[PDB]
């Protein structure tokens, strides 16, 4: 009796239970060899100028430039006003504003009427 | 007000006629003397403002802003000494000339008694501001930032010019002393709904208001050190200051025309504050923080109550001495590693022990830690808005929680943690950098002893 | 190449040529004096004398005067058995209401 | 010599006499003597030295008194030289009336502490005065907004008077 | 990757530490320590790929269902209480170039020998660069392992950041 | 120094663009 | 852990700001001496604010 | 931290001590360069338990990637000396 | 970092000590003023409505 | 009351003395831990006199 | 979405885009004397007929 472990985006599937990690062929093994190839090709480019004694500065990291350039300055050029963007924009953008306008219009109007009729307790309210 | 205009002009003859290795020493010395003499404007009385002549007056709203404006010119000269070391002598002189011109227009903007003179000088602080950003920036995006900055302001200022001229013809004058005793209620009609927007829109783009705020993340990020400090300390308060004066001739229509603007600001705080948590650029994070704090200022002015106007002044002065410090602290890192990304240079509390203390004080003030003047300003606004509507506590409270997350998060990411291994040029902090932060934080804490001098005219 | 452009100049560490540098200028004679004016006028003249000047300002916005004034009125008001504070700011004998 | 006793009332003191009933010593009595000898006595000597210095050079600061002037109700419309006189005076009354309320709030707050657990009953006189001056203040200096002016205050009074004199007709004409 | 031979060993070591948590006591723990070892010996000799993998794959399912929710973690291991407790004192060695002469004259011997190490590093650099170029394949390194020095007068390539690392207890 | 070609950009459509992008980000055409 | 404590304390401080606002508006004071003397009868809101802060 | 400083001599004595108490290794034919596979006849499972015994002796884990690569008491002594920074 | 603090302390106290010394001497030997009723037919100068000697100096010399 | 007031305030100020001395560098290093501990002790005794006057 | 896309989409980007399009229509002329003067005729006929500028 070993109930299945059901994962989610907040509970990753353990590497020791993933089926793909127990069925291994030559073609699958080849990929791991080349993933480690790039993983080792970049290491030396870093370690050739990391260990240099005639260096006083920062090591430019293109992997970081691409990450931050994509996060800020490459969103609009890749935006199509489709239906997903349109509906979400209206719901997220203008949706909250409409909600709060009527929540405060109703309250103030209700609070206005009570003071008009003089049935609101304001005995000691002299700071506003 | 001629005792502060002529000396500020005389800096330019001093700057150009000085020796070639004393332009920074002379300019910094006599700017501080002008700042020292600025204290004479605290002669305010409880009933009548101080009226020097037909052109200039200084009540309690402008005295805190004049002193802050004149106290930054000495600091912006210190901050610019480094990245202008490898610069031609003549261009360095022109750079100082632009800074002195900006101070001259600002000291006159906050003192002008006529609203037309206010508009001319309120608009004249765009030429020197635009030239500093575009000429002496660093990124290619600086040119596109100057365009957004110029046209956002002018797209709203031109309608204002048509309202002030109209008001003079239909009232008789724009002198602010007269308008107190000659103002008449604004009848509710479609014609006046557009007079109201004309008078207010020109000042809600410089605050800035949420929605009309895309020029701030570009101007305050691509601008040099001197431009950013003045931009987020002295040029955002022009809109807030202008509204405090222009809403004198907009009652009772201000009661029902402020709903679309309060809601934008109340929900603009949460939105912009949330955007801080997920920023990769350290300068940008400090740029969005300004929008969040100024949204309290806009709501404070609209609700038109004594407790909002008092806190509104405090939030403007306190924010100026906090944002300016944060930019200077963020720039100290940028003058060593040469990359604005926040996650690149981590663990700096093990290499720069004293500089990790200024971050803390600046960060502590940003999150409104009592009893600093940031808290007094924010507390008062949170009291006035509660009377306006009880439910406002839900929105105002959420901002305080989020504001603590991104202020301390910035502290943790850059300072705490494990230092970067391949960053091997983190030189010890200079005296110049340390003196720059001290002049930001020491004034910001002494005011807590005597806060009455930053609470505006209602006090 | 696409043009004859100078190579990016390496950063200069100001602590090398002048280990006692204050960070202001590359000329040791200039650097010391720049620090002195920043420290002297900035701190001694503005943040010490300035703090004293603000502390000892004459009564600011006559806040104190209103205190003595009120004490006089409260004494007078209670001595003669009048209300401490009226509910009308302007005497309702100089007002002519509509109709 | 000190603050006027009429503005800030203080009930008469009632100090119980000591009633020891044990042979053990009283640490408070001894510590009081030590305090009066190693602390209180030196302080008095220095103050008397400082007090005598002020006697050599004595001078006065006077209380500013404002001659009263016509109020806004006596000012023609758009006559700034008269509205200015009436508005500035009205403001000095706004500042003073605030202090009048503050002095009452000290009295109320003082009584509660002095009365200890019996504050509900023995401070009713102070509380009643507070409920009055607050009502008066709220009538003449409330809901005027941030741009308060004599004109708006007069408008509020002329509005309340209309309701007061209007509502009376229906009630009084029974 | 992890060969099937390596997987069991990791599953054995990790199956003992967790089993140690439940038992706590030495007497009880040793009793079931032997029993666990037997279950690995009763099938170790089999050399069938399908049967071998299935048992290992099936054993992990049992392991997951029985893992202690709060396994013992060493004080300075990943996730432990003292992990990284002393990262705030490991100052990089290059910080000593920025010292003032006043605070270098207090340690004349250490800064005299440091020059010896500094002089050595400059002399041994060009040799290390050359050594890697020839032995590096045409494409590039295909594994993460440096070659040792291959003659007198040389130091192993890329040695400065493995030799001069901060001590585990700087202060 | 980062050149234009070594930055993110528009969504690829053709397999050569996918293969070219996988080299830009230092990955493999099978994982990118 | 350090940031977590700030986050939870700040959430509670919403109740603390709520109570100050209510006392100032409905009693015109922050001192405890005056709050006790005026002894509000409708006090579900200010006291729930303190209860939130206490949590 | 107010604890005795490990020494190259001290570590070597304790590595051999644990092995000499293991009831699968003849004490007399155990030396400082005794391979556990050939020179002593122990499979890979036994080497896993030997590592666990050593770390319990010193109270600091050795990773799996490195643990399998130690098959000699000298290697154990050197590895511990490298983690604790022993130079004498 | 230490050198910066020494300069800040030195200059804060460069004028701090005389100001602390000067303020004390004024209070001990010149003291405050006393409140008096305005004599009949007398118009006090505008710097004769404040208490502290230092404040009356600001009123007379600057404001 | 004369003594009750003075001894209640001196408890608070005494605790701020170590901070003030350390700020302007008016202390001796290597002894601060024993300095701050001693200040608490004398602050504990000074707090008792107000307490005893309350009990009585 | 609400800061880098839509608030950019509505006011700044679309207003600028319209100006670029209009500038093309006004400046995409062919430099013909024949085509310019033929338009002057249309303006006068429009003025006299549609708007009555002749009166
Ligand atoms: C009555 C009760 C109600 C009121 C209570 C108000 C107080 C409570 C506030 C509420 C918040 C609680 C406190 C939160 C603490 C947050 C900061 C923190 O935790 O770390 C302490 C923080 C950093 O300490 P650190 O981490 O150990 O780093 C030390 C360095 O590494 C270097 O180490 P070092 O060993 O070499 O020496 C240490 C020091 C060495 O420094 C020096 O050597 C010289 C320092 C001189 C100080 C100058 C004072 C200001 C001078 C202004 C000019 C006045 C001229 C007038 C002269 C007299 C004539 C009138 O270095 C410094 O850090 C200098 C910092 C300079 C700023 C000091 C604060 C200035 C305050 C100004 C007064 C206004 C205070 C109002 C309250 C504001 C809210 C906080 O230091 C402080 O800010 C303490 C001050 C707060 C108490
Ligand atoms: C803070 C540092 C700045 C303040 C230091 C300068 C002032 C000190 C000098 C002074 O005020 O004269 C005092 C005093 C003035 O005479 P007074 O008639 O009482 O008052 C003068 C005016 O009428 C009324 O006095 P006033 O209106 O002129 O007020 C003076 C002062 C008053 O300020 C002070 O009192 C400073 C000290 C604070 C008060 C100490 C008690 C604090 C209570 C703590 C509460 C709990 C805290 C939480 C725990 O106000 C100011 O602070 C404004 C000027 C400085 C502003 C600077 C702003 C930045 C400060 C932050 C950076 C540092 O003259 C004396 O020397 C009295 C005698 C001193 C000896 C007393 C001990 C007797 C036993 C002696 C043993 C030997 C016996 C045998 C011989
Ligand atoms: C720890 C120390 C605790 C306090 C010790 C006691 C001292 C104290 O607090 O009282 C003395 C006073 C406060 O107490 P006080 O004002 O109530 O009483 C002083 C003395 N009498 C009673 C006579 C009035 O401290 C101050 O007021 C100093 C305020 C300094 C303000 C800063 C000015 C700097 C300006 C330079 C330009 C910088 C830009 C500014 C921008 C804003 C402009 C508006
Ligand atoms: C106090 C009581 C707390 C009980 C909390 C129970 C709600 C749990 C919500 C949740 O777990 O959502 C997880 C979801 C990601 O999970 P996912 O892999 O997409 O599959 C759906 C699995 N629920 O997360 C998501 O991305 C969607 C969450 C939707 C909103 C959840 C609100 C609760
Ligand atoms: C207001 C109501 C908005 C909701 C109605 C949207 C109508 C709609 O569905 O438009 C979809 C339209 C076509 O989309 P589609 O056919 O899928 O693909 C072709 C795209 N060219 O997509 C389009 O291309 C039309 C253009 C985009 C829609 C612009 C209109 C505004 C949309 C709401 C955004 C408002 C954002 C305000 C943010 C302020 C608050 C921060
Ligand atoms: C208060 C209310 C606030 C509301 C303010 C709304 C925002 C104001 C407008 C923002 C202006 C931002 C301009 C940035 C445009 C830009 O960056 O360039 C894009 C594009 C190309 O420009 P260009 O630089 O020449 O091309 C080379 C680029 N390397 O640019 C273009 O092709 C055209 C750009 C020029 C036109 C912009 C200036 C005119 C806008 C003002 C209103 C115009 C009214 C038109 C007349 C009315 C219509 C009848
Ligand atoms: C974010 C990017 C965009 C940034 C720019 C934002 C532009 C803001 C536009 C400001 C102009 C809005 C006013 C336009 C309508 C004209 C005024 C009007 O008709 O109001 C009259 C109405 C009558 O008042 P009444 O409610 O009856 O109260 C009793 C008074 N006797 O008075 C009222 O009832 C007031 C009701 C006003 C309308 C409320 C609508 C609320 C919608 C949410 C706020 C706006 C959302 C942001 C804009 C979309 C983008
Ligand atoms: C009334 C207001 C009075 C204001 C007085 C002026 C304010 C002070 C201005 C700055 C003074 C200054 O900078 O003097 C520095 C001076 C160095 O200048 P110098 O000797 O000529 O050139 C050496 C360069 N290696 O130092 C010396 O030469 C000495
Ligand atoms: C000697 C002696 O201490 O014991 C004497 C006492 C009996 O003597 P007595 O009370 O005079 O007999 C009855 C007289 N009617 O016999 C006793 O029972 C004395 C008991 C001990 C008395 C000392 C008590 C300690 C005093 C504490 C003072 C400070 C307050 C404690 C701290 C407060 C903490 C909140
Ligand atoms: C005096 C004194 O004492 O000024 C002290 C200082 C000089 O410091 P120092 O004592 O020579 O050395 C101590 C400093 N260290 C540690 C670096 C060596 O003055 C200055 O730098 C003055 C700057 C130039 C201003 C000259 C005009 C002054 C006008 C004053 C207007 C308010
Ligand atoms: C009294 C206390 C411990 C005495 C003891 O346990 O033997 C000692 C330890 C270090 C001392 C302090 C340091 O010597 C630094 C200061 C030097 C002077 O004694 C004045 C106070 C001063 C701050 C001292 C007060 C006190 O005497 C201290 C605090
Ligand atoms: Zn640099």
């Amino acid at each position: 009796s070993f109930p299945k472990y059901e994962a989610s985006r907040l509970s990753s599937l353990p590497t020791t239970l993933d089926p793909a990690e127990y069925d291994i062929s030559s073609e699958t093994r080849k990929a791991q060899a080349e993933r480690l190839a790039i993983r080792s090709r970049l290491k030396r480019e870093y370690q050739l100028q990391y260990y240099d004694p005639s260096r006083r500065g920062v090591i430019e990291d293109p992997a970081l430039v691409r990450w931050t350039y994509a996060r800020s300055a490459n969103i609009y050029p890749n935006f199509r006003p489709n239906t997903k963007t349109s509906l979400l924009g209206a719901l997220f953008g203008i949706g909250p504003l409409v909600f709060w306008y009527y929540v405060f219009k109703t309250d103030r109007d209700r609070k206005e009427k009570l003071i008009q009729e003089g049935k609101l307790d304001r005995t000691f309210n002299i700071s506003y | 007000m001629l005792k502060y205009i002529i000396p500020t002009i005389m800096l330019m003859p001093l700057t150009w006629l000085s020796k070639n290795n004393m332009i920074w020493v002379n300019s910094t010395a006599h700017s501080l003397l002008i700042s020292f003499t600025s204290l004479l404007l605290m002669n305010q009385f409880g009933d009548n403002s101080l009226n020097f002549s037909l052109l200039f007056f200084s009540d309690s709203l402008s005295t805190p802003l004049l002193i802050l404006t004149m106290w930054l010119l000495p600091l912006m000269l210190m901050a610019s000494q480094h990245h202008l070391s490898k610069e031609n002598l003549t261009r360095k002189k022109l750079f100082i000339t632009m800074l002195i011109s900006l101070q001259l227009f600002l000291i006159m903007t906050f003192t002008a008694m006529e609203l037309i003179l206010f508009y001319i000088l309120f608009e004249a602080t765009l030429v020197p501001t635009l030239i500093i950003i575009t000429r002496w920036g660093n990124q290619t995006e600086r040119l596109n930032a100057g365009l957004y900055f110029l046209f956002y302001t002018l797209a709203g200022s031109l309608p204002l010019l048509v309202a002030l001229i109209y008001i003079q013809n239909t009232v008789g004058s724009l002198n602010f002393l007269m308008l107190q005793y000659w103002v008449q209620p604004v009848h509710n009609s479609w014609s006046n709904v557009f007079m109201w927007l004309a008078c207010m829109m020109a000042f809600m783009v410089k605050m800035p208001l949420y929605g009309l705020h895309l020029w701030l993340p570009k101007a305050h990020v691509e601008a040099p050190i001197a431009g950013s400090m003045v931009l987020a300390a002295v040029l955002l308060k022009l809109g807030g200051y202008g509204m405090l004066r222009i809403t004198l001739i907009l009652n009772p229509m201000t009661d029902f025309m402020a709903y679309p603007f309060i809601m934008l600001s109340l929900w603009g705080m949460i939105m912009t504050s949330s955007i801080c948590l997920r920023q990769t650029d350290l300068k940008s994070l400090i740029a969005y923080s300004s929008v969040s704090h100024m949204a309290l200022v806009i709501v404070a002015i609209l609700i038109q109550t004594p407790w909002s106007y008092m806190g509104a002044t405090a939030l403007m002065i306190a924010h100026g001495l906090t944002s300016s410090m944060l930019f200077c602290l963020a720039n100290s890192n940028y003058e060593r590693i040469h990359s604005r990304t926040m996650i690149l240079a981590r663990g700096l509390q093990t290499l720069l022990p004293l500089m990790a203390t200024w971050w803390l004080l600046a960060s502590l003030t940003n999150l409104a830690l009592p009893p600093t003047i940031n808290l007094i300003g924010e507390l008062f606004v949170v009291m006035s808005t509660f009377s306006w509507s009880n439910i406002t506590i839900i929105l105002m409270g959420v901002n305080m929680v989020i504001t603590a997350l991104y202020s301390l998060y910035m502290l943790i990411m850059t300072q705490r943690g494990k230092y970067t291994y391949h960053i091997n040029n983190i030189s010890p902090s200079f005296t110049r950098e340390n003196a720059l932060m001290s002049l930001h934080i020491l004034p910001l804490l002494l005011l807590t002893l005597n806060p009455k001098i930053i609470l505006g005219p209602l006090y | 190449l696409r043009w004859q452009e100078d190579p990016e100049p390496e950063d200069e560490n100001l602590y090398e040529k002048n280990p006692d540098s204050h960070g202001y200028d590359k000329d040791p004679a200039v650097d010391i004096w720049n620090m002195r004016v920043v420290f002297f006028f900035g701190f001694s003249i503005v943040l010490v004398l300035g703090s004293t000047f603000v502390a000892y300002l004459p009564d600011y916005r006559m806040q104190e005067w209103a205190r003595r004034e009120a004490e006089r009125l409260v004494k007078y008001r209670e001595a003669h058995g009048l209300p401490i504070m009226e509910s009308n700011c302007f005497d309702p004998s100089k007002i002519q209401l509509p109709e | 010599d000190s603050w006027d006793k009429d503005v800030y009332p203080e009930p008469p003191r009632r100090t119980p006499a000591p009633s020891p009933q044990t042979s053990l010593p009283n640490p408070i009595t001894y510590l009081t003597k030590a305090f009066d000898l190693l602390v209180d006595r030196p302080v008095t000597l220095v103050r008397e030295f400082i007090e005598r210095q002020h006697a050599k050079n004595k001078y006065y600061y006077y209380h500013r008194e404002f001659r009263r002037v016509p109020d806004i109700t006596e000012c023609q419309e758009k006559d700034v030289l008269c509205m200015f006189e009436a508005e500035m005076q009205w403001r000095r009354d706004y500042k003073v009336d605030q202090e009048i309320v503050n002095i009452i709030q000290e009295r109320l707050k003082a009584c509660q502490q002095r009365e200890g657990e019996s504050h509900r009953q023995n401070c009713a006189k102070e509380l009643e005065q507070f409920t009055q001056v607050v009502k008066a203040y709220q009538d003449r200096y409330h809901d005027l907004g941030a741009h308060y002016s004599a004109r708006k205050c007069l408008a509020k009074q002329k509005q309340r008077m209309l309701a007061e004199r209007k509502a009376a007709k229906e009630a009084a004409a029974a | 990757y992890l060969t099937h031979q390596q997987k069991v060993l990791r599953l054995y070591k990790r199956a003992l530490r967790h089993l140690e948590s439940w038992c706590i006591h030495r007497d009880k723990y040793r009793y079931f320590a032997c029993l666990l070892r037997a279950r690995f010996d009763e099938h170790k000799n089999e050399k069938d790929m399908v049967k071998a993998t299935q048992l290992l794959r099936e054993a992990e399912e049992e392991f997951w269902h029985g893992q202690h929710p709060q396994p013992y973690i060493f004080p300075e291991s990943p996730g432990g209480t003292s992990y990284e407790r002393y990262e705030c004192y490991k100052v990089p060695e290059w910080c000593l170039d920025d010292w003032h002469p006043s605070e270098k004259a207090m340690y004349p011997d250490y800064f005299a020998k440091r020059e010896q190490w500094k002089k050595l590093r400059r002399e041994s650099w060009e040799r290390e660069v050359k050594q890697l170029q020839e032995e590096t394949p045409v494409g590039g390194p295909r594994t993460e392992a440096l070659p040792p020095a291959r003659k007198q007068g040389d130091l192993p390539p890329l040695w400065w950041h493995i030799v001069t690392r901060p001590r585990e207890r700087p202060m | 120094h980062i050149t234009k070609d070594m930055l993110p950009g528009p969504y690829p459509k053709t397999p050569e663009e996918r293969a070219a992008a996988a080299k830009k980000y230092n990955m493999r055409v099978e994982d990118y | 852990a350090a940031l977590q404590a700030i986050l939870y304390n700040r959430i509670g401080d919403i109740g603390f700001i709520l109570a100050m606002a209510w006392f100032l508006t409905n009693l015109n004071t922050w001192d405890l001496q005056q709050i006790f003397m005026l002894n509000p009868s409708d006090s579900n809101m200010p006291l729930i604010g303190l209860a939130l802060a206490a949590t | 931290s107010d604890a005795p400083p490990l020494t190259l001599e001290g570590i070597k004595d304790r590595v051999l001590y644990v092995l000499k108490l293991y009831d699968k290794i003849d004490p007399e034919k155990l030396s400082v360069n005794s391979h556990f596979m050939k020179d002593l006849g122990l499979d890979s499972l036994d080497q896993v338990e030997i590592i666990m015994a050593m770390e319990d002796e010193f109270g600091f884990e050795i990773p799996d990637i490195d643990a399998e690569k130690l098959m000699c008491p000298q290697e154990i002594v050197d590895y511990i000396a490298d983690k604790k920074d022993v130079y004498e | 970092d230490k050198r910066f603090l020494k300069l800040l302390r030195f200059y804060i106290l460069l004028t701090g000590i005389p100001v602390a010394i000067g303020i004390t001497l004024i209070n001990v030997f010149i003291g405050e003023a006393e409140l008096a009723e305005i004599p009949e037919g007398y118009v006090p100068e505008h710097w004769e409505y404040f208490k502290h000697p230092i404040s009356r100096w600001i009123a007379r010399t600057f404001f | 009351m004369n003594m009750f007031s003075s001894l209640s305030l001196v408890t608070l100020l005494l605790l701020t003395m170590p901070i003030m001395m350390m700020s302007f560098n008016t202390y001796k290093p290597s002894n601060y831990p024993l300095y701050v501990k001693t200040a608490i002790s004398y602050a504990f005794i000074t707090s008792m006199i107000p307490t005893m006057m309350f009990i009585h | 979405l609400l800061d880098l896309i839509w608030l950019e989409a509505i006011l700044p980007k679309t207003i600028s885009l319209a100006q670029m399009k209009a500038s093309t229509l006004v400046t995409n002329q062919k430099g013909l004397i024949k085509l310019y003067f033929l338009s002057f005729l249309i303006t006068i006929l429009i003025s006299m007929i549609l708007f009555n500028f002749h009166e």
